[PDB]
C-alpha cells in the first residue's frame, strides 16, 4: 500500500487535528480487530496518545475514557484520563453531581475534597431527587468508602418513605451498601431488615445474595432476620447456585445457629454442588463447614477431590488456613497436605513474614515434614526476613522452627536480640526463644542475665506444670542468679506447703534452693 | 477481648478513706502498677488499653457506665452521677479508638422513673442474673424482661430475678461465675441466701459451689471465652486452696489500699467482646487453639 | 570520614559528577573490558562522514521504553511552577529569568538529573566518537538540550561550532545528536551543507546576522552574505539536504560542518539533545575557567578535571 | 519477573532495612535503584501502607521531588489524608524530611496538625515511632511534643518501655532542642529501675543524649558518672571517644573518670582512625584539659592516617592542635597538602576555621593558601561577623591582595559591621587587618573604623 | 490545683471554701449575659455541677430558656449541629435541677430524641 504509508507518516509527525471521539474509534477498532498493525507500531500508539493527551476529554462519558486508557496501557505506555471539576452556580442539579461521583468512582481515582464538596451542595437540593436516584447515590457513596453516617441516614429515610417506588433489586443495593457504613444507628438498621423481611415474594437468586452479605457484616445482632430468610430458603434448597448456599453456610457460621436441623439439610445440598465452586468460595467453604464441625469422610473426600484441582497453583494467603483445618480432622489426607508443601515450597521468595511464621507453625508436629527440604530453606529465608516480623510471627516461627529440630545456632540469639527492644506480654510470647536457645543450651551470659529478669515478673501467673518447664529451661542455660529461683519458689509454694517426694527432682532441687 | 483501666491523679489522691482510714498515697499507686502488669500477664485478655489521669478520684471506678449483656452493649442511666458525663465522651473515644461500637443503646434512658446500677449484673449460662433490691427497682426488671426475655426453644435467653437485702453490695462482688459450671460465692448470708435462691429459679441444674471468705474481692472473666485463672486479694488464704480444690488456677493481686476507697476489683476493669466487621461474605481468622495432629 | 546519620545513609551528593562510575538506570551497567569490541562501526560510515562531514548511524541507540523517560526528565527540568531541584547546578539555561520563552535549553544537565547521566557512559555513542577522533580516549565536555515550543517554535540559523570552541588550541572535536521524538523538515529536522567542513581550507567563516521577527525563509536564505563566488559554485554542486530522524536516532557531525534547524509547525513540543567530545591531545589557551564555576587552567595546560570526565578509553 | 507492587514494596522494605542496619552493600543499592527507577503505581490499586512504603524507600535511596514514583505517591498522599492512619503517620513524615517542595510542606503540615488531637489515644510502639519520625524533618510545632510529653509521663508510670525505647525517645526528644526537666526526669526513673537490662551498647547513646540537651544538673550527672565506672574495661574505641565528648558537653571535671578513660584509651590507640582522633582532641579542647602523653600518642597516630581525614576531621584536629601547642612539622604539612585536594568540602564552619588556625600557627604553605582562598567567594554569603572577621585576618595573614577575592569579604564585612565591629575578642584582631590593607583600599570601612563606633 | 494528698493537706478545705465562695460570687450575676451556642452553657453547668457552686434559680431560668431557644431551631429545621451525647447531657442537667426550669423543654428534648434528629459525634 501507499496511501496507507502517507497516512500513518502523517498522524505520526502529529499534524493531524484528532478530536476525543475519533481517538475512541481508532481504539475500539484496534481493540477489537486489529487487522492492520495499530498496536505493534510504536511512534503511532505515541502520537495517539499525545493527540488525546493534548485533546479535550469533557464530551466522552466516563466508561469511553476508561476503555481508551485500557487500550493505551497494554501496549507498554502509561496513560491517565483527566480529572473533572465540580459543576457551577447553573449547572448544579441532582444529575451532575451524581455523574461527578460515578466518574470518580469508575476511573478508579478518589478524592476526599471533591466528596466533601459534592456533599455540601447536595443537601440543599435534596427535595429533587427521584426515587431511583438515592438508591443509586446511596451505592456510589458507600463505594467510596465515605465515612459520612449522617447524610446517607438522611437518604435512607428518603428511600424507605419511598417504599413502594423501587424495584427488589434497588432494595437489595440498598441493604447490602448501607450494611457498609459504620457510624449507623440501629433503629435505621432494624427498619430496613424489616423492609426486607416484607419483601420476600419478589426476590432473585443474586438478590439474596446482598441480604445475606449485609446480615454476615451485621453478625448474631439481627438472629431473627436470617431465622426468616433460611426459612423461606426451605423452598428452593433442591436447586441453588452454589454461591448461595456458601452464603448460607457463611452465614451460619457467623451467627452461631443452635438449631442443626436446617445447617444439616443446607450442607447435604452444598456436598453435590460444591464441584463448581471457584478458589475464594471453596475455601470459605471449607472453613464454614469446619467451624459448625460438620466435615465427616464423605464429604471430606469430595472436597478433597475438589481441592487438589487447585492444589497446584494456589494463592499463599489461601495455604494456611487449608493446612490449619486438614490439621483438626482425624481422616486420613496426607496427599493434600503433601501438595500443599510443595506448592508452597516453590513460593518461598514471595511470602511475607506472616503467611512463612503460620506456615511453619501450623507444621509444628508433622512427623513427614521432619525430612522435606523446607526445614532448612525455609529457615534461610527466616533469616532475612527476621527484621520485619512482629512479636506474633516471630514466636510462631521460632516455635515451629524449634518443633521441627532447626540446628541454626545464631538464628535464636538474633531472635532474642530483635526480642529484647520489643518486650514480651505473657509467657506463650517468651517460651519459643527458651525452647530455642535450648537446642544446644550456651550463649553469652549477658542476655541470659537478661532472659532471667524477664522471666522473674511472670512467675506469679504459671501454673504447677509451667513452672518446670521454667526451671528446666532455666537450669540448662546456666543461669546462676538467685532473684529469680526464689521468685517460682514462692509460687510453687503457694500451691504444695511441704516438701514432698511426690515432686519430681527439679522441684525437689528448687525447693531447698 | 479488650480492658480499660484509668491511671489515678496522684496530687489529688483522698487523705483519708470515707470511714476515717488512712490511704498510703504512694503504695496506691504501686498497688494499680502491681495489678496492670499481672492483668497483662493473663494470656486470655488481647490487650489493655491505659487511659490517662482525670482529676476526680471516684473515675477510676469505670464500670458503672455501661452493661454488656448477651450480644449487646448497654448504657447506665445517668441519674445520680451527673457530674461524670463529661469523663464518659472521653472513654467513648478510646472505644472508637479500638474498634467496637460506634455508640451505646438508648434503651434504658428513655423508661421514665427507671433507676439503676451495675454490678447487679452477672453473665450467666446463656442467661443474666439481675438483683433486685437498694439499686434496681422492679420497673428495670420489667424492662429488662421486655427487651431481654425471650421463650423459644434453642433460641430461649434466661433473665432470673434473685432478691437481696438493702445493705447487700451489688450482686457481682459476692456472687460470681468461673470457667463453665462453677459457682463462687461469699461464705455469709448475701452468699447462701444467692446461692439458695438461684438452686430454687433453676433446680433442674447442678454447679459446684465454693465459698470464698467474707471480704474478699475476686474478678473471673466468664462467658464463652473460657477462662481459668481468677484473681484473689492478698488478704486471704483458705480461699485459695479452696479455689485450687474446685480446679482453677487463683492469682494474688495485692488490693489492699484500693479497699480502703470503697472500690473493688471489678470497678476497675472494663472487658469487651469486639465483633471483628466481617467484608463481603469472608470469614476473619481467629486465635486458634488445641493439640496439631493427634494421629501421626 | 564522619558519621552519617542513619536515614542518610543512601542518598547521593548534590552534584552528579562525583559518583565516578554509572548509576544503574535505564541500560544496566558498563560491560566488561572484553566486552567492549561490539560496538563498533563499519568503515563504510567513517569515510561517509570523512566525506560529507556528517553521517547517521545504522540503527537507533535506544529504545521507547528509555527515550519516554528521557522525554519525562526534559519536561521536568522545564517547570515554571515548580523549578526543578539541583537548578544551581546548571552552567546556564534559559529560565534564569522564570519567565522562559518558545524555546527552552539547559546546558551540563548531566549534573542534575538521573538517567540523563548515564546517557553519557552509553557505548553506542562513545565508541563511535572513539573512532571518529583516531582511536584514542574521549572526554566529556558538556551536554545541552533543545525543546522547540508549538506551531510558533522558532529556529536557529547557520552555524558553525567551533565559532563557540576558541579556547582550544586543536580543532579535534565531534558531535552527536539524539532525536528524542520523530522530527521532520515541518517539524524542526536539521538541514546542514554537505560540504561546509570543507572550505577555505579550514578557515572559520564570518559570523552571520538574523533579525529576532522576520520569517523563516528569510533566516535560511542568508546564507549568501557569507559565501564567495568560489563557494557559491560548490553550493551550487552541494545542495543543502535535510534529514529526517525517528524516535531514537543518531547523527554525527563535524565541528567545522555549517548546519541550522528549522522551526516548529507542529502542535506539539519537540526535544532533541547535543553532546560534544574531545579527544587526547587537547591543550587550553587562555588562564581561566574554560566554563562557570569550573575547573582554572594554564595558557597551555591539558584539559582535565572532575568537570571533564574520561568516558571510554582504548586498551 | 515481573510482580504486583505490593511484592516490590515488601522487597523494598527488606532492601533498605538490609542495607540500613546490616552493611552497606553497594550491589544491593544499585540493584534497588534499578528496580525503582521503572516501576510506577497509577495502574494499579492499592491501600495507603504499599504506597508510604514504596514512597519511603524510594525517597531513602536518593529520590528528589522530580522523579515519577515520588509525583505519583505525594498526590496520593495529598488527596487521601482520612485513609492515613497512625499507622502510616509516621512512615510518611519521615518520608517527606529531606524533600522541601510545596506538596511536601503541604503534607508535613497535614500530618503534624493531625497529630496533636490524638495524643492522648496511643500507645508505646506508635509513640516512640512518631516522635523519631518527628524529630527526623526539623518541624516546630511546641504543641504537638508538649502532648506527646504528657502521654510518655503518663506512659513511664507503668514500666512498659525496653532500653531501645529509651534511647530513641532521648535522642529524638535532644535533638529537638526541648528542655523540660520532669520528661527527663521520668526517662532517668525509668532507666534506673531497669536492672541489669541496661547493655553498654544501650548505656552510652543514652548518656550522649542526657548530655546533649543541656539541663543544668549535677546530681543525676554524678550518677552517670558513677554508673559509668564500671564498663570502663568494655567498651572500644568508639564509645570511649563518645563519652568523652558526652562529658565535655557535661562540663564538670569528674577527674577520677578522666583518668581511668585515659588509662583505657593508652590500650586502645591502635584501633583509632581519624574520626576517633579528631572527637576526643575536640572534646579535650571544649573541656579545656591537658594531657600530653595522651597527646603525643594521639598525634603520631594520626601522622599514620592522614589519607583517612575528612573535611570535617581536618577542621578539628588542626583547630586543637593549634590550640593546644603541640605542633608537628610534618603532619601539618601533610594535612596542608591533602586538604589542598579537598579544598571544596569545606562548609561555612570548616573554611574560616581551618585557615585561621592555619594563619596562627605560622604554618603558611601556598598551594593550600591559593587553594582555600579561591573558595572564600562560593560561602562569603553563609559566613557570620566573627567567622568572616577570623577569615580576613587570615586572609591578611596569606598575603593574597587579589580583588577576585577580597570583594564579597568586604561587603559582608559592611553587611554585619555593628556585629563586627562590636567583638572584643578580637578589638585588636582588626588592627592588622588595616594595617596590612590600608586606607586606600575600602574608605566606607575605613571611615567606620576611624569613628568612634 | 491545690492538693488534699500532700505536703500541705492542713488548709485544703480552707480554701476550697473560698474558691467556692468567689465561685458563688459570679455565679450570682449569671443572668446579664447572653450565651452564644450551648457548648458554653454545656462548660458552665459542668464547672457548677463538679465544683458544687450554687446558683439563683433565676440564673437557672435564664440559661435554660436560652438553651431551649436555641435548640428549638436545629430541631425544627430539621438540619442545619447538636451531638446526641449534648442532648444527653442537658437532659440529665435539667433532670438532676428539676422540670420546673423549663416544664416544655423536657418533653421537647425526648421527643427531639424519639426523631432521633441528633446525630452521633462520630457519625
Amino acid at each position: 500500500p501507499s496511501a496507507l504509508h502517507l497516512i500513518f507518516e502523517r498522524c505520526k509527525l502529529n499534524l493531524v487535528e484528532f478530536t476525543a471521539q475519533d481517538v475512541y474509534q481508532i481504539c475500539t477498532t484496534a481493540y477489537n480487530m486489529d487487522t492492520l498493525g495499530m498496536l505493534q507500531d510504536p511512534d503511532f500508539m505515541r502520537g495517539l496518545h499525545d493527540a488525546f493527551r493534548r485533546s479535550d476529554q469533557t464530551v466522552i462519558s466516563p466508561f469511553q475514557a476508561n476503555l481508551i486508557a485500557d487500550t493505551f496501557r497494554k501496549v507498554g505506555i502509561n496513560s491517565m484520563p483527566k480529572e473533572v471539576s465540580v459543576p457551577e452556580e447553573d449547572a448544579i442539579s441532582p444529575e451532575s453531581l451524581i455523574l461527578v461521583l460515578r466518574n470518580m468512582n469508575i476511573t478508579k481515582q478518589r478524592d476526599e475534597r471533591k466528596i466533601n464538596e459534592v456533599l455540601k451542595l447536595m443537601f440543599p437540593i435534596l427535595d429533587e431527587f427521584s426515587p431511583t436516584q438515592l438508591s443509586l447515590t446511596v451505592t456510589e457513596l458507600a463505594r467510596l468508602k465515605s465515612t459520612n453516617a449522617d447524610f446517607v441516614g438522611k437518604l435512607a429515610k428518603r428511600i424507605m418513605e419511598y417504599n413502594d417506588d423501587l424495584s427488589a433489586l434497588d432494595i437489595s443495593s440498598a441493604a447490602v451498601s448501607l450494611a457498609y457504613c459504620p457510624g449507623i444507628s440501629h433503629n435505621i438498621l432494624y427498619r430496613m431488615m424489616q423492609i426486607v423481611e416484607e419483601r420476600m415474594g419478589e426476590f432473585q437468586p443474586e438478590d439474596y445474595i446482598n441480604v445475606l452479605h449485609a446480615l454476615n457484616t451485621l453478625g448474631p445482632k439481627f438472629v431473627n432476620t436470617f431465622r426468616k430468610i433460611v426459612e423461606c430458603g426451605l423452598q428452593h434448597v433442591e436447586n441453588m447456585d452454589a454461591v448461595t448456599l456458601t452464603n448460607y453456610m457463611v452465614c451460619f457460621s457467623t451467627m452461631d445457629y443452635k438449631q442443626r436441623e436446617h445447617i444439616d439439610i443446607y450442607a447435604d445440598a452444598l456436598v453435590e454442588v460444591a464441584t463448581d465452586l471457584s478458589e475464594k468460595d471453596l475455601v470459605m467453604a471449607f472453613i464454614a463447614l469446619q467451624r459448625l464441625r460438620l466435615l465427616s469422610d464423605t464429604m471430606f473426600g469430595t472436597m478433597a477431590s475438589c481441592v487438589i484441582r487447585y492444589a497446584a497453583k494456589m494463592d499463599p494467603r489461601n495455604i494456611a488456613p487449608i493446612m490449619d483445618i486438614c490439621s483438626t480432622v482425624p481422616h486420613a489426607s496426607d496427599h493434600l497436605m503433601k501438595v500443599l508443601m510443595d506448592r508452597a515450597v516453590e513460593c518461598t521468595r514471595i511470602l511475607t513474614a506472616n503467611q512463612l511464621g503460620d506456615i511453619l507453625d501450623i507444621l509444628g508436629l508433622y512427623p513427614p515434614a521432619r525430612e522435606h527440604p523446607l526445614v532448612q530453606l525455609f529457615g534461610k529465608q527466616a533469616r532475612l526476613r527476621l527484621d520485619l516480623m512482629g512479636p506474633d510471627a516471630l514466636a510462631n516461627a521460632t516455635r515451629g522452627l524449634a518443633n521441627l529440630g532447626y540446628a541454626d545456632p545464631e538464628y535464636y540469639a538474633q531472635a532474642a536480640e530483635t526480642g529484647f527492644r520489643y518486650g514480651f506480654k505473657d509467657w506463650t510470647l517468651l517460651e519459643p526463644m527458651l525452647m530455642g536457645l535450648s537446642i544446644t543450651g550456651q550463649c553469652p551470659p549477658t542476655m541470659v542475665r537478661v532472659l532471667g529478669s524477664h522471666i522473674a515478673p511472670m512467675a506469679r501467673s504459671m501454673s504447677l506444670m509451667e513452672i518446670e518447664r521454667a526451671n528446666r529451661y532455666l537450669r540448662r542455660l546456666g543461669c546462676e542468679d538467685d532473684f529469680v529461683y526464689k521468685a517460682m519458689a514462692s509460687r510453687v509454694l503457694q500451691f504444695v506447703k511441704e516438701v514432698t517426694p511426690e515432686m519430681p527432682e527439679d522441684l525437689q532441687v528448687l525447693l531447698q534452693r | 477481648l479488650h480492658a480499660f483501666v484509668r491511671s489515678p491523679h496522684y496530687r489529688t489522691i483522698p487523705s483519708a478513706g470515707p470511714n476515717g482510714i488512712v490511704v498510703n498515697r504512694d503504695m496506691l499507686v504501686h498497688q494499680f502498677r502491681d495489678f496492670y502488669k499481672t492483668l497483662q500477664h493473663c494470656s486470655l485478655v488481647d490487650k489493655v488499653h491505659l487511659m490517662s489521669e482525670r482529676p476526680s478520684v471516684e473515675a477510676l471506678r469505670v464500670a458503672d457506665q455501661m452493661v454488656s449483656i448477651g450480644a449487646t452493649f448497654l448504657e447506665m442511666p445517668l441519674t445520680g452521677m451527673e457530674h461524670r458525663a463529661t469523663e464518659f465522651m472521653e472513654s467513648m473515644r478510646y472505644v472508637r479508638g479500638a474498634g467496637g461500637p460506634s455508640t451505646l443503646a438508648s434503651y434504658l434512658q428513655d423508661t421514665e422513673n427507671c433507676r439503676c446500677n451495675s454490678g447487679d449484673v452477672v453473665c450467666l449460662p446463656n442467661g443474666i442474673a439481675v438483683g433486685h433490691g437498694p439499686r434496681t427497682n422492679a420497673v428495670a426488671h420489667t424492662t429488662l424482661k421486655q427487651l431481654f426475655e425471650v421463650k423459644d426453644d434453642q433460641f430461649s435467653f434466661d433473665v432470673f430475678t434473685l432478691e437481696q437485702e438493702g445493705d447487700a453490695p451489688p450482686l457481682g462482688d459476692y456472687f460470681g461465675f468461673a470457667g463453665s459450671n462453677v459457682l463462687l460465692t461469699w461464705k455469709d448470708e448475701h452468699g447462701l441466701l444467692a446461692v439458695d435462691q438461684y438452686q430454687q429459679k433453676q433446680p433442674h441444674t447442678e454447679m459446684n459451689v465454693v465459698y470464698l471468705e467474707p471480704g474478699c474481692h475476686f474478678l473471673s472473666f466468664y462467658g464463652v471465652d473460657h477462662t481459668i485463672d481468677v484473681l484473689v486479694q492478698k488478704g486471704y488464704e483458705r480461699s485459695m486452696d479452696s479455689i485450687a480444690a474446685a480446679g482453677l488456677n487463683p492469682i494474688p493481686v495485692q488490693w489492699s489500699e484500693m479497699d480502703k476507697l470503697g472500690i473493688s476489683m471489678r470497678a476497675a476493669v472494663l472487658p469487651l467482646k469486639f465483633f471483628k466487621a466481617n467484608v463481603g461474605g469472608m470469614l476473619s481468622r481467629n486465635k486458634s487453639r488445641g493439640a496439631r495432629w493427634q494421629t501421626h | 570520614k564522619s558519621y552519617v546519620l542513619k536515614f542518610l545513609r543512601g542518598q547521593l551528593p548534590e552534584d552528579l559528577k562525583d559518583v565516578n562510575g554509572a548509576l544503574g538506570c535505564l541500560y544496566g551497567t558498563l560491560p566488561d573490558v572484553d566486552e567492549f569490541g561490539q560496538f563498533v562501526i563499519s568503515p563504510d560510515v567513517v569515510n561517509s562522514f570523512h566525506q560529507f562531514g556528517y553521517v547517521k548511524m545504522p540503527i537507533p541507540v535506544l529504545d521507547h521504553q528509555q527515550i519516554d523517560k528521557l522525554a519525562d526528565e526534559v519536561n521536568e527540568l522545564a517547570n515554571n511552577v515548580e523549578h526543578h531541584p539541583k537548578t544551581e547546578r546548571l552552567y546556564a539555561t534559559s529560565l534564569a529569568d522564570l519567565t522562559g520563552g518558545p524555546l527552552f535549553f539547559c546546558q551540563g544537565q548531566w549534573r542534575a538529573a538521573w538517567g540523563m547521566h548515564d546517557l553519557i557512559y552509553l557505548p553506542t555513542i562513545t565508541v563511535a566518537a572513539s573512532q571518529i577522533l583516531n582511536n584514542s580516549l574521549v572526554r566529556l565536555w558538556y551536554d545541552e538540550v533543545f525543546m522547540k515550543a508549538a506551531r510558533t517554535g522558532p529556529c536557529v540559523p547557520w552555524q558553525q561550532n567551533y565559532a563557540r570552541w576558541q579556547h582550544t588550541k586543536p580543532v579535534n572535536h565531534v558531535t552527536v545528536m539524539i532525536a528524542l521524538d520523530t522530527m521532520n523538515k515541518d517539524r524542526g529536522a536539521p538541514c546542514l551543507v554537505p560540504g561546509s567542513h570543507r572550505w577555505r581550507e579550514g578557515g572559520l567563516l564570518p559570523p552571520v546576522s538574523y533579525d529576532p521577527t522576520k520569517d523563516e525563509a528569510h533566516q535560511l536564505n542568508t546564507i549568501w552574505e557569507i559565501i564567495n563566488e568560489e563557494e557559491g559554485e560548490m553550493l551550487m554542486d552541494t545542495p543543502p539536504v535535510t534529514v529526517d530522524l525517528r524516535r531514537g536516532e543518531a547523527l554525527l557531525i563535524h565541528p567545522l560542518t555549517l548546519f541550522a534547524t528549522h522551526g516548529n509547525r507542529s502542535l506539539d513540543a519537540v526535544r532533541c539533545c547535543f553532546i560534544h567530545y574531545m579527544g587526547e591531545k587537547t591543550y587550553a589557551v587562555q588562564n581561566g575557567p574554560l566554563l562557570p564555576h569550573t575547573t582554572k587552567f594554564q595558557a597551555d595546560a591539558m584539559i582535565q578535571g572532575p568537570f571533564y570526565p574520561v568516558v571510554f578509553d582504548p586498551a | 519477573s515481573h510482580l504486583s507492587a505490593r511484592n516490590i514494596a515488601t522487597e523494598a522494605l527488606q532492601m533498605k532495612k538490609l542495607h540500613q542496619e546490616r552493611g552497606g552493600n553497594p550491589m544491593l543499592a544499585q540493584q534497588a535503584r534499578r528496580v525503582l527507577f521503572a516501576t510506577s503505581i497509577a495502574g494499579q490499586n492499592l491501600d495507603a501502607r504499599s504506597v508510604a512504603l514504596l514512597l519511603n524507600t524510594a525517597v531513602y535511596f536518593g529520590m528528589e521531588s522530580d522523579a515519577k514514583l515520588v509525583r505519583e505517591c505525594i498526590d496520593y498522599c495529598l488527596k487521601n489524608d482520612k485513609l492515613i492512619t497512625v499507622d502510616v503517620l509516621p512512615i510518611v513524615v519521615t518520608a517527606c524530611a529531606t524533600l522541601k517542595s510545596r506538596d511536601a510542606r503541604e503534607v508535613i503540615e497535614m500530618q503534624a496538625q493531625k497529630a496533636a488531637r490524638n495524643a492522648k489515644f496511643l500507645d508505646a510502639k506508635d509513640v516512640t515511632n512518631i516522635i523519631s519520625a518527628f524529630s527526623k524533618t526539623g518541624i516546630n510545632h511546641e504543641k504537638l511534643f508538649a502532648f506527646l510529653s504528657r502521654r510518655v509521663q503518663t506512659l513511664a508510670r507503668v514500666g512498659e518501655f525496653e532500653a531501645a525505647h529509651l534511647v530513641i525517645l532521648a535522642n529524638a526528644f535532644s535533638r529537638l532542642r526541648y528542655r523540660d526537666k520532669f520528661l527527663f526526669g521520668a526517662i532517668a526513673r525509668r532507666a534506673m529501675s531497669l536492672r541489669e537490662r541496661v547493655t553498654v551498647n544501650e548505656l552510652v547513646p543514652l548518656i550522649v543524649a542526657f548530655s546533649k540537651i543541656g539541663l543544668k544538673d549535677p546530681k543525676l550527672s554524678k550518677r552517670f558518672a558513677t554508673k559509668a565506672m564500671e564498663y570502663v574495661d568494655q567498651m572500644n574505641a568508639e564509645q570511649v571517644a563518645s563519652m568523652f565528648m558526652a562529658f565535655a558537653y557535661f562540663g564538670i571535671r569528674y577527674d577520677q573518670l578522666f583518668g581511668v578513660l585515659t588509662n583505657r584509651a593508652v590500650e586502645l590507640i591502635d584501633e583509632f582512625n581519624a574520626q576517633y582522633i579528631s572527637t576526643t582532641l575536640n572534646a579535650f579542647q571544649r573541656i579545656g584539659i591537658n594531657n600530653p602523653e595522651l597527646f603525643d600518642n594521639l598525634a603520631e597516630r594520626a601522622l599514620a592516617v592522614v589519607q583517612d581525614h575528612d573535611a570535617r576531621d581536618i577542621s578539628k584536629t588542626v583547630t586543637a592542635l593549634a590550640h593546644f601547642g603541640l605542633k608537628d612539622e610534618e603532619l601539618f604539612k601533610r594535612l596542608a597538602s591533602h586538604a589542598a585536594s579537598i579544598a571544596d568540602q569545606f562548609d561555612a564552619m570548616g573554611l574560616v576555621n581551618t585557615a585561621h588556625a592555619f594563619a596562627r600557627t605560622n604554618f603558611l604553605q601556598q598551594d593550600m593558601a591559593v587553594a582555600l582562598s579561591e573558595r572564600s567567594v562560593y560561602v562569603c554569603r553563609l559566613l557570620d561577623a566573627g567567622e568572616t572577621r577570623r577569615l580576613l585576618w587570615a586572609l591578611a595573614k596569606f598575603q593574597v591582595r587579589d580583588p577576585k577575592i577580597l570583594t564579597p569579604v568586604f561587603n559582608r564585612c559592611l553587611a554585619l559591621h555593628y556585629d563586627f565591629f562590636a567583638d572584643p575578642t578580637g578589638s585588636e584582631e582588626i588592627e592588622e587587618i588595616f594595617d596590612f590593607y590600608g586606607p586606600n583600599f575600602c574608605p566606607p570601612l575605613y571611615q567606620l573604623y576611624i569613628s568612634r563606633g | 490545683q491545690v492538693s488534699d494528698g500532700g505536703r500541705n493537706a492542713m488548709n485544703a478545705e480552707p480554701t476550697r471554701q473560698k474558691l467556692r465562695a468567689m465561685g458563688e460570687q459570679i455565679g450570682c450575676r449569671l443572668d446579664e449575659v447572653e450565651y452564644p451556642a450551648l457548648p458554653v452553657i454545656l462548660s458552665i453547668l459542668d464547672v457548677v455541677v463538679t465544683l458544687k457552686i450554687y446558683v439563683p434559680k433565676k440564673c437557672l431560668q435564664v440559661i435554660f430558656s436560652q438553651a431551649n431557644d436555641m435548640v428549638a431551631i436545629v430541631m425544627e429545621q430539621k438540619d442545619d449541629p447538636i451531638t446526641a451525647e449534648e442532648g444527653r447531657q442537658l437532659q440529665a442537667l435539667l433532670s438532676h435541677y428539676g422540670n420546673d426550669l423549663a416544664p416544655e423543654l423536657s418533653q421537647r428534648m425526648k421527643e427531639a430524641f424519639r426523631e432521633g434528629v441528633l446525630p452521633d459525634e462520630a457519625s
